[PDB]
């Protein structure tokens, strides 16, 4: 019943004052980003182009103390627009030639 | 004369404080999304890439309790910018 | 006073409170969108693709009682960026495979 | 002066009240636009 307002204000309290610019524990010890990949498929492998095309689900885990909450026991899934309101690691693929994130109906985040 | 005003008043009063980061029924229920497809055209199929193109109207429906309203008419076609 | 400031305030009064989320005469009788076309060219026709490429000037014409103005005899022409501040028909091409609005210098609207 | 603040408050006074929707000398005579091209 009142959970909706409770969780809304919880999330607002988390984001209010949150700075995108600063990584977790800025100035302190480094943040540990754990990663998983689930390979969907490998597309053409090209000798002529000396490349291959890969499609995958790519996941990253880290802990940010600024986002801790206690009133709600749920693992809270949020609409993907929140990613623009949070710090996320700048991981990039050093040997890629051309790549894109999928957006079939909404951007796949 | 008055409807185009009272509905802007209603809608502005319908999504003030509305949070789109949250599911409808986030805390209490599973969200049943009724879905449907109309295939406008099928193909072409590609043997060499092992793919096929399909063109569809993709239709979804669900109930969001935040947005129930009372007014002179029972269905609103809204601009997709909403 | 003066045309420049007078026109500015007239347009502001038009757009003040203009709800883009409601069509003209919302709830009332349908709005009649008259339209006409000037074809620039049909660029190519392909049997292997079963398609053709068409370039055209596409125009639409409708009343919006909210945008009626008085005291100015001119037909006001505005910068195309007003198009993002106005309601416009959801017109689309059902058999279109791929299309774009030209954007060199500034979007062609 | 060369003060950057002086320039900032000058530019801000140009943009304050500026309307992108209206062409220069709106209602008046046409705007003369001089084209020029350097072919690359
Ligand atoms: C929210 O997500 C967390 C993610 O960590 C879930 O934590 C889960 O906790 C359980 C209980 O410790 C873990 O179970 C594991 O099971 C085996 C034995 O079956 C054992 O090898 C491990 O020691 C461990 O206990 C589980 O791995 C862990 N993660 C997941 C994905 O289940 C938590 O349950 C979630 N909470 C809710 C309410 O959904
Ligand atoms: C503002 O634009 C409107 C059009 O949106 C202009 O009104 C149109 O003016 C023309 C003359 O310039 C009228 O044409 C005449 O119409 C009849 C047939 O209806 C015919 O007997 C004549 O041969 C002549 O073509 C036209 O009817 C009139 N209305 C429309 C809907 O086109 C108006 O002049 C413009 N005003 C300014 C100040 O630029």
């Amino acid at each position: 019943p009142g959970n909706m307002s409770f969780v809304k204000e919880t999330v607002d309290k988390l984001l209010k004052g949150y700075d995108i610019r600063l990584r977790p524990d800025f100035g302190g010890p480094p943040v540990c980003v754990g990663m998983n990949i689930d390979i969907a498929s490998i597309d053409m492998v090209s000798e002529v182009n000396m490349d291959y095309t890969l499609t995958m689900y790519f996941q990253q885990y880290w802990r940010d103390k600024r986002l801790a909450y206690s009133g709600i026991p749920l693992n809270l899934t949020l609409d993907n627009r929140v990613a623009d309101q949070l710090w996320v690691p700048d991981t990039y693929f050093l040997n890629d030639k051309k790549s894109f994130v999928h957006g079939v109906t909404v951007k796949n985040r | 004369n008055d409807n185009i005003t009272i509905f802007t008043r209603i809608l502005d009063g319908l999504l003030d404080g509305y949070d789109n980061r949250l599911r409808p029924g986030l805390g209490e229920r599973i969200t049943q999304v009724r879905t449907d497809i109309y295939v406008t055209s099928f193909g072409p199929v590609s043997d060499t890439e092992m793919e096929y193109t399909i063109d569809v109207f993709f239709r979804q429906s669900w109930k969001d309790e935040r947005l129930r309203f009372k007014g002179p008419m029972q269905r609103l076609p809204l601009n997709n910018l909403l």
